């Protein structure tokens, strides 16, 4: 994450040469995506299908469309509702958006099927029973 | 010669990857081609015991994870594993015409741990299913 933050700052400063408002289409999306595809979060990947998955997220999230009003971070999490991109221009607006996220996270937030947590949740529930019983 | 006509459970084989290479080497030998010149076409049958072409091989026990196969057209599924009755692995001369904008390459792992890749299959998706959704949901095929 820190390396990705430095890369974002390095290339944004390179393009926006001391300016107040850089055009979204002038943001170096190719530089940011490739460096994260190959070096940052990419250097750990030793699997082509995991590499393709990493490329898929980077291609979806880092474009000029991310600055549009109706950008969609996730689609159809619960079948009907989905997560919208906040229309913020300042940091505090984004932090407010994060704090207003519901406590109803499902693996569909991650692009996974909602049944991915079924076995994992079931084991923990049995694990909680075993731990409670042991302390009795 | 009867080794070609017998259906094979890839999970049972000790080295399933070598069987994939052997079938690729078998077809290129008859047609005097190179192994790089053969691409793997996959056909899934409703029932086992179907007509086996000269350049085709029957494989049993493949399990589709996160999707269903219907008429060689994958659709996303909310089930965990879908059994593939009989998968025909057919080797054909490569024509390097790229993808088809509705084709997903699915990894075929040996078991549920997905620690060992055996080979890759190409399927055609159906409806408006985004191929990227197949990538994000971890759609794959298991040998056992």
């Amino acid at each position: 994450l820190r390396s990705a933050c430095d890369t974002v700052d390095t290339w944004l400063d390179d393009t926006a040469k001391g300016r107040q408002n850089i055009s979204p289409d002038k943001i170096p999306w190719s530089a940011l995506k490739t460096l994260m595809a190959q070096s940052i979060y990419g250097g750990r990947v030793d699997n082509e299908f995991d590499q393709r998955l990493l490329n898929t997220f980077l291609e979806r999230l880092f474009t000029t469309r991310s600055f549009d009003s109706e950008f969609k971070l996730a689609c159809k999490v619960d079948g009907h509702k989905d997560i919208q991109m906040p229309d913020g221009i300042r940091r505090e607006e984004f932090v407010q958006w994060v704090e207003l996220l519901p406590d109803t996270q499902t693996p569909s937030w991650l692009g996974l099927p909602n049944n991915a947590e079924r076995v994992l949740l079931t084991t923990q529930g049995v694990d909680m029973i075993s731990k409670m019983l042991k302390m009795q | 010669k009867e080794l070609k006509n017998i259906h094979v459970c890839l999970g049972g084989l000790f080295v399933p990857e070598a069987y994939i290479t052997a079938t690729r080497q078998y077809v290129a030998q008859a047609n005097s081609w190179s192994l790089e010149e053969l691409c793997l076409e996959v056909n899934v049958t409703t029932s086992q015991g179907a007509t086996l072409d000269a350049c085709s091989f029957g494989v049993t026990g493949l399990k589709l994870q996160g999707a269903t196969c219907n008429n060689n057209k994958l659709s996303l599924s909310n089930a965990i594993s879908t059994a593939l009755p009989l998968t025909q692995l057919r080797w054909v001369k490569q024509t390097n015409t790229e993808k088809k904008a509705s084709v997903v390459t699915l990894p075929v792992y040996l078991n549920f741990t997905r620690a060992d890749l055996i080979f890759t299959v190409d399927f055609e998706i159906a409806t408006k299913e985004d191929p990227r959704s197949f990538y994000e949901r971890g759609v794959a095929v298991l040998c056992t």
